[PDB]
This record gives C-alpha cells, sequence and structure tokens, in this order.
C-alpha cells in the first residue's frame, strides 16, 4: 500500500518555495521565513 | 510525497552539519533561508510505503540553547538532538535543548544522537547515557564521517510520524564515502553495551 493521502494538502494550504513550510491558505507570508507566497 | 520539517540541534562542534552533508542529494539540492540563516536539506528516503522527505533545518552558527530564532522552530515536527561522545559537556546541555523543543513544539518524536563514537577515547560511553521513561526519545550511536548507524534516526522518525512500527526502508540513500572506518569491533561492543542499558531503564 502507499501513504493513503494521510498527509494530503489542504486546498488553501500552500508550500513554501524558501523553506518548504507548509503554510495556510489566511497567510500571505510564510509563518517561517516570511517569504511571500505567490 | 510526505514531507516533514525536521529541526537538527545540539551543541556546537557536535557535527550536526557534517552530519546532514552526508546525504547526497540533499546537500545538492538544499536550501539557503536568507531570513533566517538556515540551510534545509530535503532529504528524500524510500520505504516499503514510498519515498519519505525529511526537511532538516541546519544552522549556519554557533547559538546556544535558546540563542536560535523562533522561526528555526515553526512547525517543527520532529526532531534530532546531538552531542559529541567525546564532550561530557555537550550531553550535560541535551536537558536544556529538550527543553527548548517542548517549550516551542510541544510533543513532536524526538531522537536523541551521540555523534563521533569512531574515536576510540570515547567518554560518554553507553554506561553513562541517561535514558528517559518517555517513548519520545530515543538513542542511537552514530559516526556522521563514516556513515555509521546514519539512517537509524530517520527511520524511527518515519516510524512514529507515520504510525506503522515494520516500516522499512527498502534501500540506502546515496551519502558521501566515508572519511573515517567505523572499527568494526568496537561498533560490535558498543551495540552490545547499548542494548544492555536500555534494557534496565
Ligand atoms: N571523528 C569524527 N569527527 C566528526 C564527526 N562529525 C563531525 N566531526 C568533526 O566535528 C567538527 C565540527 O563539525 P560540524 O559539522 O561543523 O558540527 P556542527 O557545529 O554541529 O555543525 C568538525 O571538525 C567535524 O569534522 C564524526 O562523526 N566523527
Ligand atoms: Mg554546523
Ligand atoms: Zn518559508
Amino acid at each position: 500500500m502507499g501513504f493513503e493521502g494521510m498527509f494530503t494538502k489542504k486546498e488553501g494550504q500552500w508550500d513554501c518555495s524558501v523553506c518548504l513550510v507548509r503554510n495556510e491558505a489566511s497567510a500571505t507570508k510564510c509563518i517561517a521565513c516570511q517569504n511571500p507566497g505567490k | 510525497q510526505v514531507q516533514f520539517k525536521l529541526v537538527l540541534v545540539g551543541d556546537g562542534g557536535t557535527g550536526k552539519t557534517t552530519f546532514v552533508k552526508r546525504h547526497l542529494t540533499g546537500e545538492s539540492e538544499k536550501k539557503y533561508v536568507a531570513t533566517l540563516g538556515v540551510e534545509v536539506h530535503p532529504l528524500v528516503f524510500h520505504t516499503n510505503r514510498g519515498p519519505i522527505k525529511f526537511n532538516v533545518w541546519d544552522t549556519a552558527g554557533q547559538e546556544k540553547f535558546g540563542g536560535l530564532r523562533d522561526g528555526y522552530y515553526i512547525q517543527a515536527q520532529c526532531a534530532i538532538i546531538m552531542f559529541d561522545v567525546t564532550s561530557r559537556v555537550t550531553y550535560k546541555n541535551v536537558p536544556n535543548w529538550h527543553r527548548d523543543l517542548v517549550r516551542v513544539c510541544e510533543n513532536i518524536p524526538i531522537v536523541l544522537c551521540g555523534n563521533k563514537v569512531d574515536i576510540k577515547d570515547r567518554k560518554v560511553k553507553a554506561k553513562s547515557i541517561v535514558f528517559h521513561r518517555k517513548k519520545n526519545l530515543q538513542y542511537y550511536d552514530i559516526s556522521a564521517k563514516s556513515n555509521y548507524n546514519f539512517e537509524k534516526p530517520f527511520l524511527w522518525l518515519a516510524r512514529k510520524l507515520i504510525g506503522d512500527p515494520n516500516l522499512e526502508f527498502v534501500a540506502m540513500p546515496a551519502l558521501a564515502p566515508p572519511e573515517v572506518v567505523m572499527d568494526p569491533a568496537l561498533a560490535a561492543q558498543y551495540e552490545h553495551d547499548l542494548e544492555v542499558a536500555q534494557t534496565t531503564a
């Protein structure tokens, strides 16, 4: 078997291109490094 | 692609950078974070249930316990604490590093790593390791410069994070060739010493 989408990304979530932290839709800048979400 | 942020903490000179650099692809595809002074190494491990990626956060400076910024710890899902088995003071500060992790990240799986076991003049021996009750704190001997037990912290963390005890790495990642030999006789004795001590606690 696979991981069965255990760690699926929620629709609004975005992965920061700079530091790879997963951010919530409401975040416009990354919560760890403050890089803007595109 | 499941991925986890892993923070790699411990006193300076313990071998954190040497350790994470062993994973060759994670070094070639590492990311620098200018605002935080941090390098994120994306380490891929291939399990029997698929690829897992540990995004390992390595400091660029020799900051003490409580010296790292808040953004370093943000969204950390696991951790490795490192000390040098030839320096007791680095092991004395393991509890300090552990407090900082609980304070800012609450309950995450943590592995404890005594590095540089290739050195014969080992000060911190298995009999001297203070083992603890919590199941979020496992100890492993490692030698970064020899790749000795390199995959064990990650395999344990993978098992706790995924919630599967029988999770296997079907293959070892491409690691940098050893720069020192891990004497197999020392290794055989250390493995046995560790086994007897973990049976006690
Ligand atoms: N014999 C031995 N030396 C190591 C090992 N790991 C690191 N060293 C050395 O310990 C020194 C500090 O290494 P470094 O990665 O910068 O530690 P850091 O400050 O935690 O990043 C360096 O001289 C390393 O070459 C090891 O596993 N075995
Ligand atoms: Mg370093
Ligand atoms: Zn970021």
